[PDB]
């Protein structure tokens, strides 16, 4: 499952949070410290990443790590 | 909001003072830092993307504000004034798309500045291309864009991205 | 040589009048977009090869809040952006560097917070990475803004450069 | 590839030619219409290009496509 820790690997990254902060079922918002603008950048370095386009309210559902990763899932397989 | 293919100043200065595309519509600054004094095409489509094109322009004049302080002895259209227009252009944009909320620029790639501008030009030129607009709880559009004076290429800048926001 | 210089000194560089007659200028106001540089050296900074810290006070007075926009003022993201320039243009002419001043470009900027008219200060941070002399003088540096010690803007690659004719 | 081409091929997109134009005695700013933005932007792209560090005082002297040539070849080839 590169899949899991390379998703992340993206979040820790966007949001500027610690590798430890990024766990599973962590809120972007309410949790890491991400505002609407963090949030876009985030999907579109998911997008960007491993190679998916999803409109933009497949997202504005992807809230969590968790939701993150398992989207992504499907998507690649 | 009723789409029209181009503005004239008129228009613009209706913008910044909220009267354009309603309320809930961004604003343009007013002068002194609005930077264009004319919207002249609009589509949806077309631009290098085929996802959307603006082009605008301002009239050279030697008694524009600008010219007397950057430099003292040296005028020039300052740079950063150029990079403005081009997001305000992008905010305009996402405003006659219908987007509602307060315009705020995000950032942009690379820019390079490469020629200038003169009190003794006729016209620049701004043109935008747009790659992408994110329809979410933050309104976003992302577009490359050039500057050209009396028809030459002098700025460039990638990947300028613009907000609306409630 | 100074390490720091006041409003005046900084309306004199607008007048052609701190450096040499040869030296490059700063805007004068409205375009000027600091009130002070608190810090130059040719070390220090995050690369070890020059900062440069300077200041802006925060006024509802000032030009830009009554226009950018009616009825919402924030300080144009541009202006910081000009600020960073500015400085390291500055930067070139104190290390003695003869030419007019022009910006060349920056490589990505990112503006994360705004400054309103309610803030106190904003703080511009400029760190070198490189200065090349030839018929073109050039600086390459990243910069920061922060306002009231938060930071909002940051820009990578920012170019200054000092030209002849 | 040759350093002479890549060498030529970085000269041709930084200053805006294909390499028909960059011919071996070419001079970046009689013949290929260079400023002094462009000539300083080519010097660092090629520093870039070959991982080498060129001084301003080298740099100077690379005005044509043949120095740039030379110069790579020499520093270390
Ligand atoms: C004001 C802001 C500059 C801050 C410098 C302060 C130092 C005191 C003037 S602008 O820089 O904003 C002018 C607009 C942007 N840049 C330009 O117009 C210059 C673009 N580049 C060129 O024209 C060429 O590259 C030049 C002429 C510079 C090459 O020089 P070379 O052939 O000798
Ligand atoms: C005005 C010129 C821009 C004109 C473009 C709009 C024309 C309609 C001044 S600026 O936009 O440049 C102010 C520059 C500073 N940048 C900002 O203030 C926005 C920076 N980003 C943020 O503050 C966050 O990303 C926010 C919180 C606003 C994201 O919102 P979200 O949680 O919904």
């Amino acid at each position: 499952s590169t899949i899991e820790e390379r998703v992340k690997k993206i979040i820790g990254e966007q949001l500027g949070v610690k590798q430890e902060e990024v766990t599973n079922n962590a809120s972007f918002v309410e949790d890491l410290g991400a505002d609407s603008l963090d949030t876009v950048e985030l999907v579109m370095a998911l997008e960007e990443e491993f190679d998916t386009e999803i409109p933009d309210e497949e997202a504005e559902k992807i809230t969590t790590v968790q939701a993150a990763i398992d989207y992504i899932n499907g998507h690649q397989a | 909001v009723d789409k029209r293919e181009s503005y004239t100043k008129e228009d613009l200065l209706a913008s910044g003072r909220g009267e354009l595309f309603g309320a809930k519509g961004p604003q343009l600054p007013a002068p002194n830092m609005l930077m264009m004094d004319r919207v002249v095409k609009m589509t949806e489509t077309g631009g290098n993307f085929d996802k959307g094109y603006v082009e605008a322009e301002l009239d050279i004049n030697p008694d524009l504000w600008f010219f007397g302080c950057h430099f003292i002895g040296d005028p020039v259209m300052p740079g950063c004034l150029g990079l403005d227009a081009m997001w305000q252009l992008v905010g305009f944009y996402l405003g006659w798309l219908g987007g509602e909320g307060k315009g705020r620029a995000l950032g942009v790639g690379e820019v390079k500045f490469t020629g200038q501008v003169l009190p003794t030009a006729k016209k620049v030129t701004y043109r935008i291309h747009f790659k992408r607009i994110v329809n979410r709880r933050l309104i976003m559009g992302l577009a490359d864009g050039e500057v050209l004076v009396d028809g030459r290429l002098i700025y460039t800048a990638s990947d300028l991205k613009v907000g609306l926001f409630q």
